[PDB]
RNA sequence: CAUGGUAAUCCUGCUCAGUACGAGAGGAACCGCAGGUUCAGACAUUUGGUGUAUGUGCUUGGCUGAGGAGCCAAUGGGGCG
RNA sequence: CGUCGCUACUACCGAUUGGAUGGUUUAGUGAGGCCCUCGGAUCGGCCCCGCCGGGGUGCCCUGGCGGAGCGCUG
RNA sequence: CGAUCGCACGCCCCCCGUGGCGGCGACGACCCAUUCGAACGUCUGCCCUAUCAACUUUCGAUGGUAGUCGCCGUGCCUACCAUGGUGACCACGGGUGACGGGGAAUCAGGGUUCGAUUCCGGAGAGGGAGCCUGAGAAACGGCUACCACAUCCAAGGAAGGCAGCA
RNA sequence: AACUGCGAAUGGCUCAUUAAAUCAGUUAUGGUUCCUUUGGUCGCUCGCCACUUGGAUAACUGUGGUAAUUCUAGA
């Protein structure tokens, strides 16, 4: 096998991004980053196939004011993926999934990148397109 | 091993150089430098920038053996490639005889039918 | 890798599989219907043009 | 793997059909074993190759790679005639057909090993090497003794003697 | 070199191994491998940023009789660099 | 006969930009199809035309091979 | 402006003698008529609602005019001019637990309710939308896209529509 | 078995939609389409195979692929 590599986060807590499924859900508040053991002032950020949790702003009303385990799919952010290739997509959208990483819906919308792709298979296996 | 190719200067990029692009449809885009994914956000179309190479191609600024194959050698069932031969080939004043026997065959046989019926 | 060959003029066509990259080379990135030169394999392969009528994939 | 209605042709050809129910002691590869089974054989089956097969028909069974529900499954084979002179028993054509039954023996004695047992003739009794004779193994033999099934020893998990264990060939 | 300073740190995943142990449920470790966090020390090939090379275009108003060429508007703005 | 006191019911008002349900639409994006202009991976033939050839008699009937006419049409 | 396929088979022979002529069909067809129709049209006719009275007309509304397309008549749509059209004789809007009718129940007469349902017409084939062939489909026990469900999957893809009989 | 021709637009089910819409009666298409059936017409034109021209093609043989389909390819 082997883990992922580090890549540019450019997607801090507070960032809003949008869900990729069909779950109804619209928005993503981010709220914090799962596995990161953080610093002084720096708040914690994200990046394409990072199991995080967020809110959702706009969709299905009840299920608005919980908090959900999350992986992040997309970012306008760029990064290089090691073979001098840098890439982004238009927005940073990202999918909720339950705490395993089963994400929750049955479909995705749109591309994935293919970081989050192999790091989580279930959604690869469900992924639109990959990239 | 893959050298891309600009998706909107149309250049042969190469490894250390230039950006990706995804689209949320599913379309996929690489650029060279900024200068060109600039143009390509500002929706301009390539083929009117002046350096562009598709548009130099449109302008014309710069710069099918079709090899047939008659065969047909292949045997038949019953036969081969020398039977096939020697039955295509009584051409000399061979043919005659069994064309004048059976007209003649053909001939006593109406006249037996003749005969038969009167 | 199974490389199936045919002879439209004389049947016999049949089916072999093969493994040397080098000699996929030879073959790769090609069009269809493309007369390529085939004499890499072997030593007795030579004089051999071949023309590419297409495959399939790994998916089928 | 062949079609859905040929089985009758078998499966009426008295003598000819085979009912098993491996029994072991719990994790012992039971699942493993009949996913070996089913990947080369089939009758309608497949080769799936990936650990875990239709030995576990429901769900948090391979979650946790636990047997409990006793599942059955039709099998073909065609046998060479050499072994059709190898059956001493009457042997009746090549097509042989399998009834197996995957049936889980844990120590909770899910009466599913009893089930298998009373719809089988025979029994794969599965025990490990380095494990030795397991208490639910036992167990499972006891009640095939008591029931008239045709026992047959099928030991596993050699693996971890040579390559865990670095074991003789004698001291196996 | 007398001396003084001193710097590395922690966590994952694979394998070990579904193994030891345990009735079962459960369930590690060492060697090894691949990474990652924090910190440190550099560096600009690449990617981004900066941009008054006031580099090159575009353009507002005005000004040099106009074209060309330019200039002023406390960096005229703006695109790229 | 009313107020006040007790108990159940029933609706009503109610902050919560309550929430949901469909439809109608405004602006914006817009898969997909069809149509249009192109486009040309390929697949044909004429031009075969080097010829071996030749026949009404080197002025070919042509038997097939071979380049390729590097054109001309589909 | 028949390059077709069967079933009987026969007839004239001077020139002859191998050709010339005819039967019964079937399959054909450009088009006409007829039939099965279909489509759009004429007039009249529909439940409740005014705590729905003024609507419609930029974005066709009401026409004229020349056109596009359609199988055709017709702002179907386009381009230019006219500002039109309907309405207390209830327009418009809202509800309808409204598919319409033939009819059903009740029965002095009169009327009141019910007609989802075997007959007829219309519509739909999960909710939209677009198509190919076909004379005829905007078809769904046809195709394509989306949405919504939803099957298998070696995770690489493939396949769905019981408001048909059960 | 395949190619070809026709049918698959019938029927069956349900009434969600639908309030001058559908539908009922009436009446028109001299403003239209109509496979099929049936009856018409099919020498009306002057104009080097016709005693019959060309080419493909399934089915069929052989070689495969795919976890998998009424998937198919190549020869
Ligand atoms: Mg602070
Ligand atoms: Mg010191
Ligand atoms: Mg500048
Ligand atoms: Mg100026
Ligand atoms: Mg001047
Ligand atoms: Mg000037
Ligand atoms: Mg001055
Ligand atoms: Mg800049
Ligand atoms: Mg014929
Ligand atoms: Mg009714
Ligand atoms: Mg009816
Ligand atoms: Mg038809
Ligand atoms: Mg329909
Ligand atoms: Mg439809
Ligand atoms: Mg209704």
């Amino acid at each position: 096998s082997g883990a992922k590599f580090r890549i540019s986060l450019g997607l801090p807590v507070g960032a809003v991004i949008n869900c990729a499924d069909n779950t109804g859900a619209k928005n993503l508040y981010i709220i914090s980053v799962k596995g990161i053991k953080g610093r002084l002032n720096r708040l914690p950020a994200a990046g394409v196939g990072d199991m995080v949790m967020a809110t959702v702003k706009k969709g299905k009303p009840e299920l608005r004011k919980k908090v959900h385990p999350a992986v992040v799919i997309r970012q306008r952010k760029s990064y290089r993926r090691k073979d001098g290739v840098f890439l982004y997509f238009e927005d940073n959208a990202g999918v909720i999934v339950n705490n395993k990483g089963e994400m929750k819906g049955s479909a995705i919308t749109g591309p994935v990148a293919k970081e989050c792709a192999d790091l989580w298979p279930r959604i690869a296996s469900n992924a639109g397109s990959i990239a | 091993m893959k050298v891309e190719l600009c998706s909107f200067s149309g250049y042969k990029i190469y490894p250390g150089h230039g950006r990706r692009y995804a689209r949320t449809d599913g379309k996929v885009f690489q650029f060279l430098n900024a200068k060109c994914e600039s143009a390509f956000l500002s929706k301009r179309n390539p083929r009117q920038i002046n350096w562009t190479v598709l548009y130099r191609r449109k302008h014309k600024k710069g710069q099918k053996r079709t090899r047939r194959a008659v065969k047909f050698q292949r045997a038949i069932t019953g036969a081969s490639l020398a039977d096939i031969m020697a039955k295509r080939n009584q051409k000399p004043e061979v043919r005659k005889a069994q064309r004048e026997q059976a007209i003649r065959a053909a001939k006593e046989a109406k006249k037996a039918k003749q005969a038969s019926k009167k | 890798m199974k490389l199936n060959i045919s002879f439209p003029a004389t049947g016999c066509q049949k089916l072999i599989e093969v493994d040397d990259e080098r000699k996929l080379r030879t073959f790769y990135e090609k069009r269809m219907a493309t007369e390529v030169a085939a004499d890499a394999l072997g030593e007795e392969w030579k004089g051999y043009v071949v023309r590419i009528s297409g495959g399939n994939d790994k998916q089928g | 793997n062949f079609t859905v209605d040929q089985i009758r042709a078998i499966m009426d050809k008295k003598a000819n059909i085979r009912n098993m129910s491996v029994i072991a002691h719990v994790d012992h590869g039971k699942s493993t074993l009949t996913d070996s089974l089913v990947c080369k054989a089939g009758i309608i089956a497949s080769a799936r190759a990936g650990e875990t097969r239709f030995t576990d028909t429901r769900k948090d069974e391979q979650e946790r790679c636990i047997t409990i529900k006793s599942t059955a499954i039709s099998l073909f084979y065609e046998l060479s005639e050499n072994d059709l002179n190898f059956i001493k028993q009457s042997k009746d054509g090549a097509g042989f057909l399998i009834n197996l039954i995957d049936s889980p023996g844990h120590v909770d004695f899910s009466s599913e090993v009893t089930a298998a047992l009373r719809v089988t003739d025979g029994a794969l009794v599965v025990v490990d090497c380095v494990s030795g004779v397991c208490v639910q193994t036992e167990t499972v033999l006891r009640q095939a003794i008591a029931e008239r099934i045709k026992p047959v020893l099928m030991m596993n998990k050699m693996d971890r003697a040579l390559l865990e264990l670095q074991l003789e060939p004698e001291e196996l």
